[PDB]
């Protein structure tokens, strides 16, 4: 807006340039396209990650090995990742940098080679990162989470790739991903401490002649369903303790939604962790779920509360791990601390509570937006997703101006299965395991007997 | 534009960076004290004493401080090293005095009451155990212990069991009121900070604590130089599935002139994993080698640890018990110092290294954690901060002939210290690896 020094404009092909904060120790810049595993449909399955992992490899105008080498005269502080919504390439390098870095950057954007070598390569290295994936139950959960809460369709589209998909990823399918995102209009050039006007320039001498390729657009809305889903107990190692883990979901609310703020202070009172919590104060030992779960129940030894918030939707909920033993009682112990939030006259949220949990959101946002790359890559996104950047101070003034009543009207919107999103969601719970199906009971009842979720449409 | 500096009358220094378009902040106090002021009987009462700072003052039970700083959203912690006690937080730039003072509060008046004190040794211990079962951590502190034979600078952290079942409220008063004095502490901030009213709050806050009597500036020489002491030390343990060596020569020290120098030569060796490779495009002869007919370890890694007066310059091998004879490890990583003495090296290497090391130093300086985090213990341990622009300054001077200049001197008939943990057997002695290298 205005303190941030932010600058936008645009190419004339559609390209967004973004510019903001001042001169500084060194700077931070990145090309961000509205890509990722949601709009993969079953055909392209598999496709944005491959890609993101070729990212600067060869290019037409640049061998593999001189890109690698001079990346490494950079400084090396680069990196391609990608997501359910996003696909981006940021680096932080010296202020004389960034016009070569810019370079590389677009040279891997828009001439990749994709040689058979480097394609095989990186297929026969994914098959392995897969397998390890699986093993990592906090990576795990929230996959089958999204997976069920969409049943499989764009935000609940695999974010891990099937293993046996892998193999028939080929340079055709690369080919087509890559040309019905990879398009001047779909993308967004952000910098931090950059003059805008030198962006301009670089960005036009780099990106300026790239033209769309005109694909048809295929991006289809979010449409939360709901829904449950089991897999097998995790194999007993060594000394490590035997547990069983449980999310329970309703939708939630898009990033830019009113009551976001709202949402994102009830998740910061709700907080909690792992029974262990090592660190100092400003830890959140005083959020509900260490207050009311963590400290009553160690059969639990984690609890916490998370909000996956997107463009046209989210998932909000609370996440459990306990004791095979103690499975019966998860169901109901998260139960509790839904209704406790809204529907419990004599647990009703204290104004200790929510300013508390104010400014604990206030001071992370502030905090982390203290990294340039953190800097970098809000601005990219936002401007990728509606085109400005909120300046912080509105940001902070909405999260000061929040009363007790604002997150209890929310809490209670959320777990009661009444959000109207653009993809007119069920009201159903999502809830998603790992242990025996037995164990955690009749799940549906408990829920419908906390008047938690949404029958009748 | 740059540092700003202040000395309170109680010789408390007072160090700030401004940065432009922030609303939060880092304030810290950094005391020249840590383990190395410990002695014998004494040895882990700092790490003790960062316990107990967080169980109440004069001002504020345990509880209060916890509550306090969770309301307005700031974070609050600590940490020992051999040199230094650090404690500092994080807050919004309305917070920061309210920090200082309960930063003040919890180093100064801490209430260290008797029955925490005897609570908190199982802990201690507990947290003895865990470390053991870090082997890097193991092996350095045995290195630390043999090369700097009977001094401060040797003993651990945590301290012997013996002493943390022993440490009485009177040891921990005593360090407190022999270490803490103005003239060896720092309080610096970074982000929303006005230096002048953070000058004031200091004073108001910090302004009680004694001045030594005896003065000496920040970076000023503690008293007779850490002498780095030939020695070797092997823990035959058969039951490791790896085995860990540390090898070391002398090092530098924070001020030293030739300490980026030392640095570019610690890159130009780098380090390698089996698995992963050098994480560099091109590998060395030496992570060639090591990768080699069947590979000759599971990874290495250079290292350079500084202090005020002193420092430690070498290599971590991590070995399969079962598969590798150290020895052979061993005499490529000989090699290829050796290669750096004869001048052997390429200007490509040099200028990756460089732009390496420019990257670690400075890329990493970016929020007010990390900026406090340099401002803080550049001047608690050398009595002035190297702004961004000046340390890049100094690694982009370097050149090849400074490295092998560097390597001549420090790798050439100097004394060799070296732990080993594991299946020692195949594991060559010191004055192998003296005759080795200086041959
Ligand atoms: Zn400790």
């Amino acid at each position: 807006a205005r303190t941030d020094n932010f600058k936008l404009s645009s190419l004339a092909n559609g390209l967004k340039v973004a510019t903001s904060n001042t001169p500084g120790h060194f700077s931070a810049l990145g090309l961000y396209i509205d890509a990722g595993s949601r709009f993969e449909g079953r055909n392209l399955k598999g496709c944005t990650h491959i890609l993101d992992r070729l990212a600067f490899k060869s290019t037409e105008h640049v061998e593999g090995r001189a890109m690698a080498e001079t990346l490494e005269l950079l400084g090396g502080n680069y990196q391609c990742t990608s997501s359910r919504e996003n696909l981006m390439y940021q680096a932080s390098v010296f202020n004389q940098d960034v016009g070569k870095m810019l370079q590389l950057m677009s040279e891997t954007v828009r001439f990749p080679k994709i040689t058979e070598q480097e394609l095989q390569e990186q297929k026969l290295s994914a098959e392995y990162e897969i397998d390890e994936v699986w093993m990592k139950p906090e990576l795990v959960l929230p996959e089958l989470l999204h997976t069920a809460a969409y049943s499989g369709e764009t935000l609940g589209s695999p974010l891990i790739c099937p293993r046996g998909l892998i193999p028939s990823i080929s340079k055709y399918y690369l080919l087509d991903y890559r040309n019905k995102f990879y398009t001047p209009e779909n993308t967004v050039a952000a910098f931090v401490g950059v003059p805008h006007e030198k962006a301009l320039e670089l960005t036009g001498k780099y990106l300026g002649d790239w033209q769309s390729t005109h694909p048809p657009i295929t991006k289809k809305v979010a449409q939360y369903t709901g829904g449950e889903s089991c897999i097998p107990p995790a194999p007993v190692f060594g000394n490590l303790p035997e547990l069983f883990h449980i999310q329970i979901g309703f939708e939630g609310l898009p990033i830019d939604h009113p009551d976001i703020y709202a949402l994102a202070t009830l998740q910061t009172l709700l907080g909690g962790g792992g029974s262990f919590s090592a660190g100092g104060p400003g830890k959140g030992m005083y959020s509900r779920l260490y207050t009311h779960v963590l400290n009553q129940y160690y059969f639990v030894e984690n609890c916490v509360a998370f909000n996956h918030s997107y463009s046209d939707s989210g998932i909000f909920g609370i996440s459990l791990s306990c004791i095979p033993q103690a499975a019966p009682q998860a169901v109901e112990v998260i139960a509790q601390q839904m209704y406790n939030t809204f529907a419990n006259k004599d647990l009703r949220l204290t104004e200790d509570e929510v300013s508390r949990a104010k400014n604990q959101l206030k001071s992370s946002l502030l905090m982390n937006l203290e990294s340039k790359l953190v800097e970098l890559e809000d601005m990219g996104r936002q401007v990728l997703m509606h085109g400005r950047k909120i300046p912080v101070n509105e940001m902070i003034s909405k999260i000061e101006d929040l009363k007790p009543d604002d997150i209890s009207r929310v809490a209670e919107m959320i777990f009661t299965g009444n959000v109207n999103n653009a993809g007119n969601g069920k009201g159903r719970a999502t809830v998603v395991m790992q242990g025996d199906r037995g164990s955690f009971g009749d799940v549906e009842n408990v829920l419908k007997a906390y008047g938690l979720g949404n029958s009748s449409s | 534009p740059g540092t700003r500096t202040s000395k309170l009358p109680n010789g408390l220094t007072i160090a700030t960076e401004y940065i432009p378009n922030t609303s939060s902040a880092t304030v810290g106090i950094f005391v020249d004290a840590g383990s190395r002021a410990e002695n014998v009987k004494n040895n882990g009462t700092a790490h003790f004493l960062q316990h107990l700072a967080f169980k109440g003052t004069q001002n504020r039970p345990q509880q209060g401080i916890e509550l306090e700083i969770e309301n307005i959203g700031s974070h609050l912690n600590a940490y020992t090293s051999r040199e230094n006690t650090v404690y500092y937080a994080k807050s919004l730039q309305e917070d920061i005095p309210k920090a200082v003072d309960i930063l003040s509060d919890i180093l100064t008046k801490s209430v260290l009451d008797n029955s925490a004190i005897e609570r908190e040794r199982d802990v201690i211990i507990r947290e003895s155990e865990e470390v053991d079962k870090m082997y890097d951590e193991v092996v350095f502190d045995h290195l630390h212990e043999i090369t700097y034979k009977d001094q401060p600078l040797g003993r651990t952290i945590l301290g012997p069991i013996k002493n943390i079942k022993s440490i009485t409220r009177t040891d921990l008063k005593d360090y407190i009121t022999k270490n803490y004095k103005g003239d060896r502490m720092v309080l610096a901030g970074a982000g929303a900070v006005d230096h002048e009213k953070l000058v004031q709050y200091a004073q108001k806050y910090f302004g009680h604590v004694p001045k030594s009597e005896s003065p000496v500036p920040l970076g000023s020489p503690r008293g007779p130089l850490p002498v780095f002491c030939r020695g070797e030390r092997f823990i035959k343990e058969n039951t490791l599935p790896t085995t860990h060596i540390a090898i070391a020569l002398e090092g530098v020290s924070w001020s030293a002139p030739d300490y980026f120098v030392a640095l570019a030569t610690q890159a130009i060796v780098g380090n390698w994993d089996r698995a992963i490779g050098t994480g560099t495009n091109s590998p060395s002869p030496l992570a060639v080698a090591a990768s080699q007919n069947g590979s000759l370890a599971n990874s290495y890694m250079s290292f350079s640890t500084s202090y005020a007066d002193s420092g430690l310059w070498g290599m971590y091998i991590v070995t399969d018990s079962n598969e590798h004879n150290v020895r052979l490890i061993v005499n490529e990583i000989l090699k290829e110092w050796k290669r750096i003495k004869s001048g052997k090296i390429s200007d490509a290497e040099v200028n990756r290294a460089k732009a390496q090391l420019k990257a670690a130093l400075l890329l990493s300086l970016d929020g007010s954690t990390a900026i406090v985090e340099d401002i803080g213990r550049q001047v608690v341990t050398t009595g002035k901060r190297l702004s961004p622009e000046e340390v890049f300054e100094q690694v982009d001077k370097i050149t090849k002939d400074d490295i092998i200049m560097w390597a001549n001197y420090r790798l050439q008939n100097k004394p060799v210290s070296m732990v080993a943990l594991g299946n020692t057997s195949t594991v060559p002695n010191v004055s192998y690896i003296e005759e080795k290298l200086n041959q």
